[PDB]
RNA sequence: AGCCGACUUAGAACUGGUGCGGACCAGGGGAAUCCGACUGUUUAAUUAAAACAAAGCAUCGCGAAGGCCCGCGGCGGGUGUU
RNA sequence: GUGCAGAUCUUGGUGGUAGUAGCAAAUAUUCAAACGAGAACUUUGAAGGCCGAAGUGGAGAAGGGUUCCAUGUGAACAGCAGUUGAACAUGGGUCAGUCGGUCCUGAGAGAUGGGCGAGCGCCGUUCCGAAGGGACGGGCGAUGGCCUCCGUUGCCCUCAGCCGAUCGAAAGGGAGUCGGGUUCAGAUCCCCGAAUCCGGAGUGGCGGAGAUGGGCGCCGCGAGGCGUCCAGUGCGGUAACGCGACCGAUCCCGGAGAAGCCGGCGGGAGCCCCGGGGAGAGUUCUCUUUUCUUUGUGAAGGGCAGGGCGCCCUGGAAUGGGUUCGCCCCGAGAGAGGGGCCCGUGCCUUGGAAAGCGUCGCGGUUCCGGCGGCGUCCGGUGAGCUCUCGCUGGCCCUUGAAAAUCCGGGGGAGAGGGUGUAAAUCUCGCGCCGGGCCGUACCCAUAUCCGCAGCAGGUCUCCAAGGUGAACAGCCUCUGGCAUGUUGGAACAAUGUAGGUAAGGGAAGUCGGCAAGCCGGAUCCGUAACUUCGGGAUAAGGAUUGGCUCUAAGGGCUG
RNA sequence: UCCGUAGCGGUCCUGACGUGCGAAUCGGUCGUCCGACCUGGGUAUAGGGGCGAAAGACUAAUCGAACCAUCUAGUAGCUGG
């Protein structure tokens, strides 16, 4: 098991069952959307985005356009760019 | 079972006529004493052992005393 | 592990002979037979999906044992019928009873001039 | 079964009475015939009706 | 085992301090809360039962009695309904037209609740398969796996 | 910025006498014809089928003192709580 | 009832076959010792093995009925043998208010009234019935005791629905018991310790509640005290509702009992997993701060987490928001704040460390719930497996029981006391007494049941470890269990039965590819004709798969 | 709906066995395995009757009319003594 930890053993041959019987796309579905919505919550009672931006971004993260955290938060702060031009010249 | 929180309930649940035994168990950082009634085990919990020694004193003559190891 | 056997005489996993696991004095895992989850009572109005609130959920036979003020709410029709549909028959029993006094006014009304 | 009624405990007791063999004094006995016991029962061969 | 959907409706004793219980056969349009009207100077309305000799001419019913008095009969299977064809004021007697179309005269005092039978166009729907017919008549009666006669013996 | 943890996926290098789902587990395939739509059922102990059933389709009777049926007989009974 | 050689004659007995067929389904036994006249088979120890948590394990239902347990025997049985047995012979063994029966009704069975019938009887279960033997308040009458005040029965007035007597479930409904210890065999039953349910009460055993408040007139400096006139069937919160009680009948309304199947998600246990501390074992030829075992708390009560709410208050929302895995919710009031209720099987505490377990050591020379010293600790995780609770959705021309029994409410007939040794009353806290009858042992299945039997058949359930793996698949192992399935030894011929392997050819065999063989998991691509557009489809076709060393990506907690 | 386990069933080898483990079993191979699914207990229908997704199947190893007793020592132009 301490191989396994490394990936050991765990190859194309050693390996009976399918994807999803393996990994099930439902649970790995499930934390990417738990994980997804507590950033999203988390960055919105922080009063980083407001009510607009939250539920815009609620939408396409249930519409999958982000694949994890670390690319939500690259265009949250792409969009905070935008808006601080938008702003700025107004 | 029923535990007592003051001292003044457990003198007269001991003087009930129905107080069939009373005991003593001397145990770390706490004493317990056990008033066997008709219905219930009462059980006074002091963790004074100067007040402990004075009840034990304060106890009716009426009851039996069976002081427990 | 420790495997572990019924303590009664039914072996079948009915509705009655339902267990849980409980760990002892002796240090072993035993059966103990639990009681059937009780219910509050639903609101004599038969229109509130909801159940009453400030009365225990008990089997039936229990509320022999249970005093009165865990059995009701002070309210009329406390303990049976839900506060909103308390207070909508409320308002139902004064506005038809007003209503009555109007059609029984206008009754007259139209006896006076005819 | 374990669950046995009054009366088939009682016919039980009976038959569980008289699956004795005879005493051995009887044969001694003057006018006597009989040398063992003969109406005897064991719970694998016969199954007692019921 | 039955298409047609049940009313239950309560009604308050003339004589007695109670509250009695009846099952009425579903009008179509029928919801919970609505007050139901019986007898003759009830007002002609959906699911408000009255003789049909005061009703007019071409009026649709349901449950109607064969016979005064015997609580409904007549045109009460889910869809079906009876139509008034015409009165006789003289000898009290009323023509309707059932639903299998054959016309027959009843007496003018029986009585009939005004509307459809709930749960109609149920004929519509294909069963698709075995399972939906035996689960149908399962809550009927042991009568569903017909085997043809040419297929037994003599 | 620090502290913690769970199993996965992909890629790369090296390496064995090309051996690697190394035991176990574990679909042979294609072109056609006949029949039955299919799922289901059937001769317990020689026939599991193309037989039966099935939904669909189509006729027949009957508006209740009625249609169909049971019963030695009753103001009898089943369908019919129709 | 009189003569046998036959009638596949009847009954009984005995031969050849013949010391023959056979004692071959489920991997397996070996060494030493003991008892004994006697050991392949009994017992003990050491091995080597199997069943491998859907068991050859631990418990029940039906059925069996003493088969259970102890001792003795080896006559007969246990298809070899037996020192052994479920065999025989002597003796023992089943302890309950809480576990079931008992009670209720289900499908249904079944009297009476009635009808039919020659008749035993049959039909019929509310249908052709004067189908209630009850209760509160009053009047009348008697009885017995502080003849005070209740109780008792006799008659009358008053009021009253039911739906059919009765039976029908050791798996449905159905109040209430758990922990330790104890036997050769019984334990939720015996003993000890903790509870709990129902029923009973004139004097009602006690406490508490009902409830002891105000005004006026005096007095007392006041603190407060006498006398009159009244009130008092509780109280708090805006509310959801809460507080230890908190009168009330005939009557009425409602609730609980009382509800299908499947999918998804969340919470809580138990088991498994990882990192350490102890205690005791295993290895140590070399290495291994190593490997294995164990490391806790009942019912009931109280408090607090946690989970749920289709509960309440403020306030009014579009630049629409909130939000799930999916959904879904909202001017019939969303978010945002503040509360309220239910379940709390989780944690803590009383129980409760006194008991239990591990380990070490003393006693009783022993017949001991014997006495002691320590310990029973700290954390982390999970699409894990099982059970349970909860939320939400899908399906139905399927809508998924009744009754016993219990409770709440609406009404207000009545009852109680005149300001107190207050009364009627109490679902509050204690206190007293009782819970009768029947079953309870064991097997529950390759030997205790049914198949003529210790018969490879059949027979309803509960629990369900580690690894590999998608897996309750197959294989190995731990706890537990067993001795290879009605015998052993020696040989290794044919023909068998059950398995395999074969050069070269590849169905030439055969009625016929019968049988056997090829293929097979997963990843990557790729996938036709035809079609009812759903399929066909794992179509067909190929490529890769080990071990080791790495890299990259996929998260929470705190500020 | 498909593969497939437990369960339910029983295709083929026309395998084993066929004075058998067995008056219908065993082995491999197989069909189905969320629904017209499997199953215990209770209850209803009784012999010219029941019940039958229909084979004259099942109705206690008995079914093109079960089983028990009686009529009955039924009759036999037929068989054997
Ligand atoms: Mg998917
Ligand atoms: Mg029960
Ligand atoms: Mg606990
Ligand atoms: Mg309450
Ligand atoms: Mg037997
Ligand atoms: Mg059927
Ligand atoms: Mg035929
Ligand atoms: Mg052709
Ligand atoms: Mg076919
Ligand atoms: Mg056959
Ligand atoms: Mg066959
Ligand atoms: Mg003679
Ligand atoms: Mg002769
Ligand atoms: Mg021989
Ligand atoms: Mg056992
Ligand atoms: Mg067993
Ligand atoms: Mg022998
Ligand atoms: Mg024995
Ligand atoms: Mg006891
Ligand atoms: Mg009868
Ligand atoms: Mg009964
Ligand atoms: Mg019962
Ligand atoms: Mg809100
Ligand atoms: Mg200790
Ligand atoms: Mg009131
Ligand atoms: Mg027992
Ligand atoms: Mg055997
Ligand atoms: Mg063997
Ligand atoms: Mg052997
Ligand atoms: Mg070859
Ligand atoms: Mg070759
Ligand atoms: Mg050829
Ligand atoms: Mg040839
Ligand atoms: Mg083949
Ligand atoms: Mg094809
Ligand atoms: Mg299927
Ligand atoms: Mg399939
Ligand atoms: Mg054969
Ligand atoms: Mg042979
Ligand atoms: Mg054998
Ligand atoms: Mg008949
Ligand atoms: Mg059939
Ligand atoms: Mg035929
Ligand atoms: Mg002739
Ligand atoms: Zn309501």
């Amino acid at each position: 098991t301490l191989a396994r930890r490394k990936g050991r053993h765990m190859g194309i041959g050693k390996r009976k069952g399918t994807a999803n019987a393996r990994m099930p796309e439902k649970v790995t579905w499930m934390r990417r959307m738990r994980i997804l919505r507590r950033l999203l919550r988390r960055y919105r009672e922080s009063k980083k985005i407001d009510r607009h931006m939250y539920h815009s971004l609620y939408l396409k993260v249930k519409g999958n356009v982000f694949k994890n955290k670390r690319i939500l938060m690259e265009h949250i702060h792409k969009l905070k760019a935008d808006k601080a031009r938008k702003k700025l010249l107004a | 079972p029923r535990k007592i929180e003051e001292i003044k309930d457990f003198l007269l649940t001991a003087r009930r006529k129905d107080a069939k035994s009373v005991k003593i168990k001397k145990n770390k950082d706490n004493v317990k004493f056990k008033v066997r009634c008709s219905r219930y085990l009462y059980t006074l919990v002091i963790t004074d052992k100067e007040k402990a020694e004075k009840l034990k004193q304060s106890l009716p003559p009426g009851l039996a005393v069976k002081e427990l190891k | 592990v420790q495997r572990l056997t019924y303590r009664r005489r039914l072996s079948y996993n009915t509705a009655s002979n339902k267990t849980r696991l409980s760990r002892t004095p002796g240090n072993r895992i035993v059966y103990l037979y639990t009681k059937k989850v009780g219910k509050a009572p639903k609101s004599a109005c038969g229109v509130c999906p909801g159940r009453l609130r400030g009365v225990r959920a008990v089997r039936p036979k229990v509320l022999m044992r249970l005093s009165k003020t865990k059995k009701h709410v002070s309210r009329a029709y406390g303990g049976s019928m839900c506060a909103k549909c308390v207070r909508d028959r409320i308002k139902r029993a004064f506005l038809i009873e007003e209503q009555k006094i109007v059609v029984k006014v206008l009754k007259a009304q139209a006896q006076s001039q005819k | 079964s374990s669950h046995k009624t009054f009366r088939i405990k009682r016919f039980l007791a009976k038959k569980q009475k008289q699956n004795r063999p005879i005493p051995q004094w009887i044969w001694m006995k003057t006018g006597n015939k009989i040398r063992y016991n003969s109406k005897r029962r064991h719970w694998r061969r016969t199954k007692l009706g019921l | 085992g039955r298409g047609a959907p049940l009313a239950k409706v309560v009604f308050r004793d003339p004589y007695r301090f109670k509250k009695r219980t009846e099952l009425f056969i579903a009008a179509e349009g029928i919801h919970t809360g609505q007050f139901v009207y019986c007898g003759k100077k009830a007002q002609l309305n959906i699911g408000n039962v009255l003789p049909v000799g005061t009703m007019p001419e071409g009026t649709i019913v349901c449950c109607l009695e064969e016979k005064p008095g015997d609580r409904g009969k007549l045109a009460r299977a889910s869809g079906n309904y009876a139509t008034v064809i015409s009165h006789n004021p003289e000898t009290k007697k009323t023509r309707v037209k059932l639903p299998s179309g054959s016309k027959k005269v009843i007496s003018s005092a029986n009585r009939a609740v005004v509307g459809v039978v709930a749960g109609g166009g149920r004929i519509d729907k294909p069963i698709l398969k075995a399972g939906r017919a035996y689960h149908k008549y399962k809550a009927k009666r042991n009568c569903w796996p017909r085997v043809r006669g040419v297929a037994m013996n003599p």
